RNA sequence: GCCCGUCGCUACUACCGAUUGAACGGCUCAGUGAGGCUUUCGGACUGGCCCAGAGAGGUCGGCAACGACCACUCAGGGCCGG
RNA sequence: ACUGGCUGGGCUGGGCCUUUCCUUCUGGAGAACCGCAUGCCGGUGUGUCGGGGAACCAGGACUUUUACUCUGAACAAAUUAGAUCGCUUAAAGAAGGCCUAUGCUUGAAUACAUUAGCAUGGAAUAAUAGAAUAGGACG
RNA sequence: UACCUGGUUGAUUCUGCCAGUAGUCAUAUGCUUGUCUCAAAGAUUAAGCCAUGCAUGUCUAAGUAUAAGCAAUUAUACAGCGAAACUGCGAAUGGCUCAUUAAAUCAGUUAUCGUUUAUUUGAUAGUUACAUGGAUAACCGUGGUAAUUCUAGAGCUAAUACAUGCUGAAAAUCCCGACUUCGGAAGGGAUGUAUUUAUUAGAUUAAAAACCAAUGCCCUUCGGGGCUUUCUGGUGAUUCAUAAUAACUUCUCGAAUCGCACGGCCUUGCGCCGGCGAUGGUUCAUUCAAAUUUCUGCCCUAUCAACUUUCGACGGCUGGGUAUUGGCCAGCCGUGGUGACAACGGGUAACGGAGGGUUAGGGCUCGACCCCGGAGAAGGAGCCUGAGAAACGGCUACUACA
RNA sequence: AUAAGGGAAGUCGGCAAAAUAGAUCCGUAACUUCGGGAAAAGGAUUGGCUCUAAGGGUUGGGCACGUUGCGGCGUGCGGUUAACAACCAACUUAGAACUGGUACGGACAGGGGGAAUCUGACUGUCUAAUUAAAACAUAGCAUU
């Protein structure tokens, strides 16, 4: 079958060497597996010394991870949006590592207004839409809150934005084919900065 | 070396597993610990070139600030060929001895390296060099100290 | 070649085991275990060709399968068992124990010890580092493992093992002034005291020796092994490891062969 | 005395030569293309449940108040697997 | 076997002064030369004395670079050269030997390979580098 | 044992070859042949073709026994030996040959901080239970085909085959908090290991202060004088060994197995506790290794002087694939790489080496063949099982024989 | 204009007809006056639809004062935006997915080729109304 063997290639002078010896157990390939997002659907085989491997030929949610406070939270990913490698992986919408997803926001949403008492992104104050409001148990939580905020500080004005409309961007930092996980983390800062001025010109 | 600009390139580039956006700001003197660059000695009696501490590259090859480990021989040599991109060409003389007849004769051997945007390397030049994993087809060497001129 | 070998072809065996060119074609291939394969002592070969016991393969592997032949106090049932440096043999029925050491001539030779001093042995420590849990542990020559050793105790030095507890009783550094034994290389049964020693960075390092008679020689670390500082613990085989050359080796046999007769 | 070349007869060796001469072998463009790994639908055949409940029958204790369980036939639906 | 020698003659080697002599700091233990009082037959233990570190060890920095040669390390069994033992001698073999033993004892050595790679001493021979627009050395 | 003789001329001295001479663990052949110690042998031409027979199976006190098996008579669950069969392991080692192969194999010397590893050896894992569920072999009995180690449907029963399954501890850490006097607190959840991602610690190795912000405290004459301070391994070198936090998983492991011994307690219940072995099991270490990898070294030929990149040829980047690195592969971007110090190509009656023959020294020639390494089983490709195979006394397909 | 199977067996003779044909990418011999032979010979692709990438133009750049009613100026004096911002404009080339009764230069337009001999060097010209050729002319050469 497929080899990835050197012995078919040509010497670095141009020579081109003669045939040594059949095609070996070892120096084998296998056929890529092309991740999609859809209903969840893994193969598991069997590799070198009995170990195992996962291709994952349908995902639709991993594990993805805010950095600044260190929390992560299981959600689903929408689509990849960007491709450093080819742009047929983007039209075609198939993930791998170093793919930038869009991701749902609102667990993130929903853990930042338990950990703070305030909101975060929120422009629907002109629908009025849905304004509800708790009685909530105690007072030693404000001081606490309120401490923590007085503390860490103030998210930037950029991640709002993208807050109100419900929707986050995401790398892709593990192999989906080798270990059958999409795994990731939101992106901010300068490199945020990066991907929005590349994405739209 | 020099380079214009450090982020020229599809991807972006940036040193793994260093987390560089932190709301609290701490100063540190460790190298990596604090969020700033970070860079290792190689050892072997091989000081690491000042401009590599303050520069802004990204390079995964080059022994400093890099991911690869020096161990094996170290060999040196006379620099031929420094015109393609982040790679050398240098060239070993020696003396081979053919028993019959009691006398020598100089024969050659042509060697590729991998040079760190950190040195400047010039055609006619002595370097010195670390063997390391295999970078490319026939790269397995890495420059690490350039003698100075006559 | 399609996976590991199993066959082992005469006149390729190691050369300190004195195995006679003619009388079959093959060797007894000592299994896997503790001890480097080309340099062991198979326990089949030991009883069979030294001691002379057995008199071929088919009751050496009897005696065995009878329990009679213990190593480090607990009983060996296979025949090609890989015994090594230091390790204590000990047959009850007979009562004697012996202990592996090279001779001066570079192999193995038969040496009595007495019962009280046949109960606890000495490695050099090969690593030590902490393991799952945090848990200090450190390795010997011998594929003996031990968790929670002595801090101070580093990598090349020797411990004294109890045998039938395991416990840490003892130690030697390793430094000059030490005395040691080498055990790999063409210097094979020497022994001496550490002069000094030079390292080159990169691996590599080599010691330089000093025996008793003013002699000079010098080994790579890999191949030295420290036995005490003075008046070493072990009981030393006969002629102390001295190396006399050809000159007086001959004076000495026809001076021994006249006083005797 | 020695001795050189053409021409004629006999014997042998190699060379040029119309015949798009002939046979065998290696590497290759193009066309056709067995078999198999991976992959997408497919579901011969099989297993497990849960409800409602037809129809009948039995069980062990309860005066009773009431509980529980086990065999037959037609099943109704499902609604999940390999 | 063998002792002093001989003011013997050679030869190898190691210390100083000749304008040259031999890098440097930290730490280890500690000698030689000194006196203190305590004790014997002009020397010594003496110590819980310090003035004092010959040499040695461990660690750091500095030192033009190659070829060459000496000595080490590492490197296969067989083979080649070669030591020992009367297989009745020998080509072979690694055996055997000792009074009488219900026992004791030994050998199964050693040198070479030779190209490349790793350390150490020597510094002749044959190449290379350095202060001239001083861009030089020192405090 | 560092050696020569005959031959051009009427006779002489030379260059020069022809012939003679000796060895061969070097083959064939002719004549002849009594004994002792040792014993090579269808390699050369055809890696051409094969009738016949053999060359790989395996059981202990200790996995599964209702043999209409034998043998005894302590075992009314069995208890000795034990056909058949399931299950476990091996069959990838050995043995043969030299077709291909000219930096390829191979040799000496390095590396794996770039990987897999059956087995052996040593350590090591506290979140219905007095014992869970359906099949199947052997077996009885009935068939098909000229033909094979081909098999159908019907009726039974086992597991160390297959599939499920039980916080017996405390302490510590992190989150939510019912409830106040605002200065801490009722009680609620999580917390082994494997898998995947993000973050934190993993210290230095000379010393003296003075300010701002504001809080554990001792003593105390209430003016306060003040404040010594606990750990951290290793390599020449790392993001190392290892620990902690927030989560994740068609997802692991943490024992429903077997044999010998017949013991000890009192609340005397068919109660509780207790020894030595076998077979298994997560991680680390070791052993036998395996795959890649650094430096230098191979015969003749120029009537072979330029070669390599169509459709990777040299390098950079992002990924895929592999046990892992790598132009091994997929996309984007540069235009490189080797050569008269002999590249590239053509020949080889070429497997390489340890080594054999022949000797003053220097050399010439041979090496299929008992030792080490590589490759192949008529010629090509593809693959299952398994730790390990691109296996041929394993399977599939084509060509040629049969 | 079309024809099953055969494919020049018809005939003085393949006369007539058929077959090839555009564009893009590979590949290309003997011979030679080194300019050619060459479109040698001989192969592959070609529609519709939805996308991606490349090839351009115009206008803007610091202070410090003085006229003219925030501006045109007059000046003096610095920096080269690690090249940014807005607007405008036609076509030509390359690549990917899906799709169909495997069809796609869909009509029109549009070279058959190869191995040899005789003869004139070539382009050119003539018997208007039966002969276009090997005939004539030609540059070159030689003579009077
Ligand atoms: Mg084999
Ligand atoms: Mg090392
Ligand atoms: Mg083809
Ligand atoms: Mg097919
Ligand atoms: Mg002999
Ligand atoms: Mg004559
Ligand atoms: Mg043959
Ligand atoms: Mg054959
Ligand atoms: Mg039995
Ligand atoms: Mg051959
Ligand atoms: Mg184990
Ligand atoms: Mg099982
Ligand atoms: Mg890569
Ligand atoms: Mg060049
Ligand atoms: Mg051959
Ligand atoms: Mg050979
Ligand atoms: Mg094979
Ligand atoms: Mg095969
Ligand atoms: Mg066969
Ligand atoms: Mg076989
Ligand atoms: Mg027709
Ligand atoms: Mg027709
Ligand atoms: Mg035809
Ligand atoms: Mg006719
Ligand atoms: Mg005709
Ligand atoms: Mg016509
Ligand atoms: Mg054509
Ligand atoms: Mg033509
Ligand atoms: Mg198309
Ligand atoms: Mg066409
Ligand atoms: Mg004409
Ligand atoms: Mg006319
Ligand atoms: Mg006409
Ligand atoms: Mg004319």
């Amino acid at each position: 079958g497929i080899s990835r063997d050197s012995r078919h290639k040509r010497s670095h002078t141009g020579a081109k060497r003669a045939f040594y010896r059949k095609k070996r157990a070892f120096e084998l390939g296998r056929q890529p597996a092309n991740t999609r997002i859809g209903p969840k659907r893994i193969h598991i085989v069997r590799t070198r010394g009995g170990n195992h491997k996962y291709r994952a030929l349908r995902l639709d949610s991993g594990n993805f991870a805010w950095g600044s406070e260190g929390c992560t939270r299981k959600t689903r990913i929408i689509g990849v949006v960007y491709h450093p490698s080819n742009n047929e992986l983007v039209r075609t919408n198939t993930l791998t590592k170093s793919a930038v997803v869009q991701i749902d926001a609102a667990p993130f949403r929903q853990w930042y207004e338990a950990h703070y008492g305030q909101p975060l992104g929120r422009r629907r104050q002109q629908k009025q839409g849905q304004v509800v409001e708790e009685v909530k148990k105690s007072k030693s939580v404000e001081k606490k809150q309120a401490a923590r905020f007085a503390a860490h500080g103030k998210v930037d004005p950029a991640l709002e934005k993208q807050f109100e409309a419900g929707r986050l961007y995401a790398i892709i930092s593990s192999r989906p084919g080798q270990s059958g996980r999409a795994d990731g983390y939101i992106l901010e800062g300068e490199e945020l900065a990066f991907y929005q001025r590349k994405l739209h010109k | 070396a020099t380079e214009l600009t450090v982020q020229s390139e599809r991807a972006f580039l940036k040193q793994p597993h260093i987390f560089l956006n932190s709301k609290v700001k701490v100063k540190s003197t460790r190298p990596g610990k604090g969020g700033r660059r970070w860079y290792k000695d190689v050892g072997l009696g091989f000081k690491t070139p000042k401009t590599a501490i303050e520069g802004h590259y990204i390079d995964k090859k080059c022994p400093f600030t890099g991911m690869v480990s020096i161990r094996g021989r170290i060999l040196t040599g006379r620099v031929v060929s420094t015109k393609m991109h982040r790679t050398i060409i240098i060239r070993r003389e020696y003396l081979h001895y053919i028993p019959k007849y009691n006398r020598y004769e100089k024969r050659h051997k042509n060697l590729a390296a991998h040079v760190s945007p950190a040195f400047r390397v010039e055609e006619g030049d002595m370097v010195v060099v670390g063997q390391c994993r295999p970078l490319s087809k026939t790269v397995r060497f890495n420059v690490l100290r350039v003698l100075p001129r006559t | 070649a399609r996976g590991p070998k199993k066959h082992q072809k005469r006149l390729s065996a190691p050369s300190h085991w004195l195995l006679d060119k003619l009388s079959g074609a093959y060797a007894p291939r000592p299994s896997t275990g503790p001890h480097k394969l080309r340099d062991c002592m198979p326990l089949i070969v030991f009883v069979r060709n030294r001691l002379k016991y057995a008199l071929n393969y088919r009751e050496t592997k009897a005696i065995m399968m009878q329990r009679l032949v213990k190593v480090d106090g607990k009983v060996r049932t296979d025949i090609t068992y890989p015994a090594g440096f230091m390790d204590v043999i000990t047959i009850e029925k007979t009562g004697e124990n012996f202990r592996l050491i090279y001779d001066t001539k570079g192999r193995f030779t038969v040496h009595r010890i007495t019962d009280e001093e046949a109960k606890y042995k000495l490695g050099k420590v090969k690593r030590v580092q902490l393991g799952r849990g945090g848990v200090p542990f450190l390795v010997t020559h011998d594929a003996r493992t031990i968790r929670y050793p002595d801090p101070l105790i580093k990598v090349n030095d020797t411990v004294k093992i109890d045998l039938e507890t395991g416990k840490i009783t003892d130690f030697i550094k390793f430094d000059t002034g030490a005395l040691a034994m080498i055990t790999g290389g063409r210097n094979m049964g020497r022994v001496g005291v550490i002069t000094h020693r030079e390292r080159h960075d990169g691996g590599f390092g080599i010691v330089h020796l000093k025996d008793a008679l003013d002699n000079t020689f010098a080994t790579r670390e890999s191949n030295v092994f420290v036995i005490g500082s003075e008046k070493p613990w072990i009981s030393l085989p006969k002629g102390k490891g001295v190396k006399l050359t050809i000159a007086e080796e001959r004076d000495q046999r026809r001076a021994r062969a006249l006083a005797a007769a």
